[PDB]
DNA sequence: AAAACTATGCATGCTCTACTGCTTCTGATCTAGTCGACC
DNA sequence: GACTAGATCAGAAGCAGTAGAGCATGCATAGTTTT
């Protein structure tokens, strides 16, 4: 998967889209605009290099390259930004609806062939490489051309051509007074007609709920940290790729702005001798260290040469039972090792054999790891990792090796000696009851970073000029009230059974 | 912490000669002392070393009297080690033609310790005797020596050229054993080392050692239960405590160097902008939104500090090792001198161990530290029991990559012969031995007992530069490579399997 | 294909964070 | 800043500057003069500007040293929030005191205030259960 | 002689600035083909 | 002849990730002064 995702938002501007069936409900136009804004914000946070565009059809004005009638291209394909969201924000209500009607117009005829032609033309203009091409059609008219059969055939031909070119078409049908029947016309236009998506729908599509679900986490495409050589011997070498399935998420780095016009300023660091005042190149300086009441001077090149031990790669050392590995010897986040046939042919077979036999024999491959040049070696254990899939056949545990860093003698620390006081069985049983009361199922994706979420909320509020920032719910905070309710009198009994009457833990 | 070591050596002619096929004992003693002094210099423990020699024509002792306490020189009094001492041992220490009794050497060493010890808080005192025991022993004051040593709480160690000796050497060994038995008894027999054994141990620089700060808090389950706990850091990636200082290539001083930062605009004129007019900002898609630091602090996420709370309890199977994050592992004990807290924590640990469960908890070092979600699991040993805490990932830190399956890949399906070759390789390169008598696994290559080679290299280079100012840096020592490589048996056994694997697996570089 | 993201193609729709849900 | 967005609130949360309603620029441009600030325009003051205003201005927009006009009094009467800490009797006594002191009794209304009036709207005197509603006496 | 206040060293976290490796965009070059018009 | 279009290689810029240095917080410990 290489390229950028391109998305075009087609929104109908017919009269039927501007009527509210119930007093307390959203018109189709308002729902469409809300969805567009939500997708824009999600894209800004997640993938900022993707291309989005917004088009309207059924209007009185026209703005397009082909000079077609009744098609207004509001925003051509470009990366998302705050200005575009603000531009869309002036159609978000009833006054916004009046503003939209005044600016463009509504209630005019149209041809779907021309609309799809304009969308394809927009796709053609893009000069980058697009991995996906998608159009979403927001409408509530199941039979756009019931009077004219020729227009329907033209639309079918254009949809077929677009599908051939590699453009996905999706229908996001909104609520209709009489109900939406995809069976009438939109079966041929739609890219994929699901078996369940054939009955008449009396409510908006289930895709709107997913669109309105804001995603506020960066999505990074697959990428290999390094391509290394695993050396079983001086002659047997295979090529492997190293990946990181867990990486800490950090706030985007701040940029320095000039206050009077908000234009970026570039910074530069230079070193100049106190006496002469002139600049000193890096070649006109040395390095020093004090030890034993003396000064030891070394050049920079030697300072870097001190770190050179062996060439980049993994060197096999032997095989170790998995029992000898320890869970409390964690040192650094683990990595993933997978085969790579691009550099050496036949690596996949040997890697598969090693994985299978390591799983059968319950062993881990001990190795010496040197990621880059001028990096002292570390010791790693490659633990086999079988393939595990969930119910829906979506792979959840990939096959390969897990690279775990092992500590050196210097990385451990000495603990103060503490006398052991064991607990009588009754205390252990009471605490077992307490533990059992508060049992729950844990998943790796059950928590969110409060700091990053608040940062993104604040940034969005500042950018879009909202009244107040949205406040994120912190799921890491304990639920004290629920725990107190569940435990009941267990806490009091345990405290009576384990703490003297006059202890005062707080003091 | 502090420790004063009085190294008492000899320069008698009896060591000036030895069998040509082995190094002379005097050279062995010199090498041992050099290695010890190097370790002390590059391990800043504030210990002190004094050097005394007996068997030299010179006579310089605090106590002279008559013929007794003669032919002994206190070469170096008690001060912190420095390169000047290494230079002194390099050249100043010279052999001699006279003899002397090591008993008098012990007397003078004890006298020096007693005289110079006052005024400093040296809690330990060790005296090391390097003698070949060739000279006769004037055993006439043993009782007073033992009484003084026991009164002053001073430890004594011996270093000999042997672990085929003359009767005089046997008598010396006997008297030394008697003295050690009197001082300590049976265990003393392990305090007499040989030169080869000492050279074995003193070939590695002292490991970087730091002291963990005790972090107190209260482990909470709900709003009414709290256990006073202290946490320490058990495993972390060690770094050099000293960093390089940039100096000017001519005057060799850091005072003639300093850095400056210059800000300029995005214009041809290259306008200069001061630090008092630079605001902070971020990029929101295709634009830049100002966000000052003051407003960032106002709108920041604020949390109550020093939290160790129990979100819940989950089966150990649901927490997997591959998801551990962070850069540290914490060990949580009950608060010092608190029996009630000890009982509470023991109850929790035993309950979790019995039920096969771990505690998902929230951790915050202080007010300025970001909150964390981690796992605390029990650790029970035969002497101590505690909790071990390791951080766990957030939603944003997980990466969902898809990889093809190798089990069902027709292209890369191994054959039976290939699998047999790999099995033979795995069995030949085993790094653990299964003793059947105890049915126990022994680790042939323990990685956790290997000092970091980086610090060995750094200290070797620094020492070589200090003692040889104008000379290129040396290569990596052989023993470092030996201790980073597996035992020779594993390599020897694995050649035939490796040849078979090379034969069966076609690998073509592209 | 099933359970794919309608915003970022090629990625699976992550389930919303649920925190602690006691049994 | 004419809109109370997040940036205005942030500037408020720091007492290091002051905010002005956009009408100040309109007044300055129309008159082409540097008309000073007045409480009507400002939406927040620094401590120092607060001290400056407190000398020539009360806690409410009404000033000390300059007469007032109907529009200004309307702004003042739109400034504070509310006051409902009295009771009918207390309010009536206050009103009577004000009228007596400042001689406003000649006004067409409020001239029955000093008088309490009873009516024979009940079949029996001092009987609330015999209301005689449905007569000209009610409208009287 | 005992207790309270202060100095200095060291651990700890977070933030910011260089260096290496992977991916994508642009420029430059070569090779193959098309078109105008003549004969 | 003239010109255009498709494919390919090389270099460079952008981005991600690790390492190293610097800055602020607090306390351990000891020393010094006061009563």
């Amino acid at each position: 998967y290489s390229g950028r995702d391109s998305l075009i938002f087609l929104v109908d501007a017919s009269k039927a889209m501007f009527e509210s069936q119930s007093e307390d409900e959203l018109t189709p136009f308002d729902m469409s605009i809300q969805c567009i804004q939500s997708v824009y914000i999600s894209k800004i946070i997640s993938s900022d290099r993707d291309l989005l565009a917004v088009v309207f059809y059924g209007t009185e004005k026209d703005k397009n390259s082909v000079n077609f009638k009744n098609i207004y291209v509001l925003q051509e394909l470009d990366n998302p930004g705050a200005k575009r969201i603000l531009e869309l924000d002036q159609f978000k209500g009833q006054q916004g609806q009046k503003r939209f009607q005044d600016m463009m117009g509504h209630g005019s005829d149209y041809s779907l062939s021309e609309v799809l032609w304009v969308c394809a033309n927009l796709f053609s203009d893009v000069q980058f490489k697009m991995s996906h091409k998608r159009i979403m059609l927001f409408t509530n008219e199941d039979n756009p051309h019931g009077n004219d059969s020729a227009k329907a055939s033209r639309a079918r031909t254009k949809a077929g051509d677009l599908r051939d070119t590699g453009i996905f078409l999706d229908l996001m049908h909104l609520k209709k007074p009489g109900g939406f029947d995809i069976s009438l016309f939109y079966r041929d236009i739609i890219s994929i007609a699901e078996d369940e998506d054939l009955r008449v729908h009396f409510e908006e599509s289930s895709k709107l709920e997913d669109l309105l679900r804001k995603v506020r986490a960066k999505e990074t495409r697959k990428r290999a940290l390094s391509r290394l050589k695993l050396k079983l011997n001086k002659d047997i070498v295979i090529s492997v790729g190293i990946y990181n399935l867990v990486q800490k998420a950090l706030k985007p780095p701040p940029i320095k702005l000039y206050r009077e016009t908000n234009e970026p300023v570039k910074t530069k660091t230079r070193t100049f001798n106190t006496s002469t005042g002139g600049l000193l190149l890096p070649s006109d300086t040395k390095r020093s260290q004090i030890y034993g009441s003396r000064q030891i001077i070394l050049e920079k090149e030697e300072t870097e040469e001190l770190k050179r031990f062996d060439d980049p790669g993994l060197m096999l050392m032997g095989f170790k039972p998995l029992v000898l590995l320890k869970k409390h010897h964690y040192l650094r986040p683990s990595l993933f090792v997978y085969p790579e046939e691009s550099l050496v042919i036949g690596s996949s077979t040997l890697f598969s054999a090693l994985l299978i036999k390591c799983l059968e024999k319950e062993v881990a491959a001990l190795c010496r790891y040197t990621p880059r040049r001028n990096i002292p070696p570390y010791f790693v254990a490659l633990v086999p990792q079988e393939e595990e899939l969930d119910d829906q056949k979506i792979q959840v545990t990939p096959p390969g090796f897990q690279l775990v860093f092992l500590p050196f003698a210097d990385d451990k620390r000495k603990m103060p000696f503490t006398e052991k006081i064991m607990a009588t069985p009754e205390q252990v049983g009471k605490m077992k009851a307490i533990v059992e009361k508060l049992r729950f199922t844990y998943r790796s994706d059950s928590f969110e970073n409060p700091v990053l979420q608040q940062h993104f909320r604040n940034l969005e509020a500042l950018a879009l000029d909202l009244m107040e920032p949205e406040q994120a719910v912190d799921l890491t905070l304990p639920k004290v009230e629920a725990m107190n309710k569940r435990l009941g009198s267990l806490v009091d009994e345990f405290k009576e059974l384990v703490y003297p009457p006059d202890y005062n833990p707080e003091g | 912490n502090k420790a004063a070591v009085v190294l008492c050596m000899d320069v008698g002619f009896t060591m000036s000669n030895s069998i040509p096929g082995i190094e002379s004992p005097f050279e062995q003693a010199k090498k041992v002392i050099t290695m010890f002094v190097q370790r002390q210099v590059f391990a800043e423990n504030k210990d002190e070393i004094a050097l005394v020699l007996f068997g030299t024509d010179g006579t310089d002792n605090p106590l002279s009297g008559g013929d007794q306490y003669q032919n002994i020189t206190v070469h170096r009094h008690l001060m912190l080690p420095d390169f000047d001492l290494l230079e002194d041992i390099e050249s100043k220490i010279q052999p001699g033609s006279q003899q002397a009794d090591f008993l008098d050497a012990l007397i003078v060493s004890m006298d020096v310790i007693q005289h110079e010890t006052i005024g400093k808080k040296f809690e330990k005192r060790h005296i090391e005797i390097f003698t070949d025991l060739s000279s006769r022993f004037s055993k006439s004051q043993l009782d007073i020596i033992i009484h003084s040593l026991k009164k002053c709480d001073i430890s004594l160690q011996f270093f000999l050229p042997f672990s085929g000796i003359t009767e005089q050497q046997k008598e010396g060994l006997e008297i030394v054993k008697m003295v050690m038995i009197s001082l300590e008894g049976e265990d003393g027999l392990d305090e007499i080392y040989s030169f080869s054994e000492s050279l074995r141990k003193l070939c590695v620089f002292k490991k970087i050692e730091r002291h963990s700060i005790h972090w107190p808090c209260r482990l909470t389950i709900g709003s009414n239960l709290s256990i006073r706990i202290a946490a320490y850091k058990s495993i972390l990636q060690e770094r050099v405590k000293k960093t390089w200082t940039v100096v000017d290539a001519k005057t060799l001083k850091k005072e003639d160097i300093q850095k400056e930062t210059v800000y300029c605009l995005n214009d041809d004129d290259e306008t200069e902008v001061l630090k008092e007019d630079i605001i902070q900002g971020f990029r929101y898609g295709s634009d830049i939104v100002p966000f000052s630091k003051v407003d960032e602090e106002q709108m920041k996420y604020k949390s109550e500090g020093k939290c160790f709370s129990v979100l819940g309890f989950c089966k150990s199977s649901q927490v997997q090792r591959r998801f551990f994050m962070g850069n540290q592992v914490l060990k949580v004990f009950a608060a010092r001198d608190d029996e009630a807290a000890a009982v509470a924590l023991s109850s929790l640990i035993h309950a979790l161990d019995d039920l096969d469960m771990v505690a998902i908890v929230r951790y915050a070092y202080d007010k300025r530290a970001n909150p964390q979600v981690g796992v605390a699991f029990p650790h029970i040993k035969h002497n101590y029991e505690c909790l071990v805490y390791v951080q766990l990932p957030f939603m944003e830190d997980l990466r969902q990559y898809m990889f093809s399956s190798l089990k069902n890949s027709k292209k890369y399906a191994p054959t039976e012969a290939q699998l047999n070759a790999v099995d033979a390789l795995i069995d030949s390169m085993s790094l653990a031995k299964k003793d059947e008598k105890t049915d126990t696994l022994e680790d042939l290559f323990p990685t956790t007992k290997i000092p970091n080679p980086r610090f060995q290299r750094l200290f070797q280079c620094l020492l070589h530069r200090a003692l040889h100012p104008r000379e290129p840096l040396p290569p990596i020592q052989q023993h470092i490579w030996n201790m980073l490589n597996p035992p020779a048996e594993v390599t020897t056994k694995s050649q035939i399997p490796l040849s078979k694997i090379k034969t069966l697996f076609p690998l073509i570089e592209a | 294909c099933p359970g794919e993201s309608l915003i970022n193609p090629g990625f699976k729709s992550k389930k919303p964070a649920g925190g602690v849900d006691f049994d | 800043a004419g809109s109370e967005n997040i940036r205005v609130k942030n500037i408020i949360l720091s007492n290091k500057h002051d905010v002005v309603k956009p009408a100040w620029l309109l007044e300055c441009f129309k008159t082409k003069s540097f008309v000073p600030w007045q409480p009507r325009f400002m939406i927040h003051m620094c401590p120092s500007t607060k001290e400056h205003f407190a000398r020539e201005y009360d806690c409410y927009g009404d000033s000390y040293f300059i007469d007032t006009d109907l529009n200004q009094l309307k702004e003042v009467f739109s400034g504070i929030k509310n006051s409902n800490e009295q009771t009918p009797e207390e309010m009536a006594s206050l009103i009577a005191d004000l009228e007596y002191r400042y001689s406003w009794d000649c006004s067409p209304l409020s001239m029955f205030r000093r008088h309490t009036v009873y009516l024979d709207s009940y079949a029996v005197i001092n009987d609330l259960s015999t209301k005689n509603e449905g007569t000209r006496l009610a409208i009287k």
